[PDB]
């Protein structure tokens, strides 16, 4: 439908006018014009000065702070442990770990724990 | 019979490996004997076969 | 598969858009005689804010 | 066709590997198997089991 692109077609016209009339202006003339431009880097070293110059959310702001340091530092420390197989220091330790402990089933364990749950503080209170 | 391309190329080639090998023991010989052989490969035909058969030594591969 | 790669396709599209509007962004443009200025001189000011801002762990070193 | 045929053998008809495993409790992990004579996919089999 030719009706619907009235607006488009007339915001349009606006575009091609300017564009014959810049031009036009351009062969009716030079040098003192490069100056100014030259002169205008005294705004842009005057914008330079300020330029040159440069109680739930605090707790939030912290929590990001420390967890984002909490990350590195255990990317940090996950080295060692990744070489754990052929480091000699991993052999003294896990050594010193089980003689300080005097067929573990691990999933009898997480059952005792389990069938607690959630009354742990009530029942020890 | 024609349509390749280059009869003469290969015949002129042919005729020069003929000669050199024989440096069976004369260039005729040799030419008599290089069809001799390409033809005396006994061909192999098909034939049904029982499924069991097949399906173990295939499953021997793998 | 065709559906491991959708995120790699996913983060592929972003490049292919900034591509192409730099190339815009240059053809819009004398006014590179005032950019390069803003630059030549900002140099200068980084340069110079640069250039102002120029037990067993000891016997270990002192061993070495 | 040989080649073919030991090709099959070794995807299994291009139907993938089927090794599971199961969630007991108090006995924990447990290998399973989801193969199966009638064609249903392997996170279809496991549906049920679950």
């Amino acid at each position: 439908m030719i009706w619907m692109f009235a607006a488009a077609a007339a915001q349009m016209i606006q575009g091609g006018l300017q564009y014959a009339q810049d031009a036009k202006n351009q062969r009716r003339q030079k040098a003192d014009q490069k100056y100014n431009e030259a002169v205008r880097s005294a705004s842009a070293r005057q914008i330079t000065e300020i330029n040159t110059q440069r109680s739930v959310e605090q707790n939030l702001q912290e929590v990001g702070v420390q967890l984002a340091a909490a990350e590195g530092n255990l990317m940090q420390n996950a080295e060692l442990t990744e070489l754990s197989l052929d480091s000699s220091v991993m052999n003294t330790v896990d050594q010193a770990r089980n003689s300080i402990r005097e067929g573990t089933d691990w999933a009898a364990t997480g059952s005792a724990v389990g069938q607690i749950g959630t009354s742990m503080v009530a029942n020890k209170l | 019979i024609g349509g390749g391309v280059g009869a003469l190329s290969k015949v002129s080639r042919a005729t020069r490996l003929a000669v050199g090998l024989s440096a069976t023991i004369t260039p005729l010989d040799v030419v008599g004997t290089s069809v001799g052989i390409a033809m005396s490969a006994i061909p192999g035909i098909r034939k049904v076969a029982k499924a069991e058969q097949v399906q173990q030594g295939a499953v021997r591969g793998g | 598969m065709i559906w491991m790669f959708a995120a790699a396709a996913a983060q592929m599209i972003q490049g292919g858009l900034q591509y192409a509007q730099d190339a815009k962004n240059q053809r819009r443009q004398a006014d590179q005689k005032y950019n390069e200025a803003v630059r030549s001189a900002s140099a200068r000011q980084i340069t110079e804010i640069n250039t102002q801002r120029s037990s067993v762990e000891q016997n270990l070193q002192e061993v070495g | 066709n040989t080649v073919r045929g030991v090709q099959n053998t070794l995807t299994q008809n291009g139907s993938g590997t089927t090794q599971g495993n199961l969630n007991v409790p108090g006995a924990g992990f447990v290998s399973f198997n989801a193969g199966n004579s009638f064609g249903i996919q392997k996170n279809v089999v496991m549906g049920a089991v679950n």
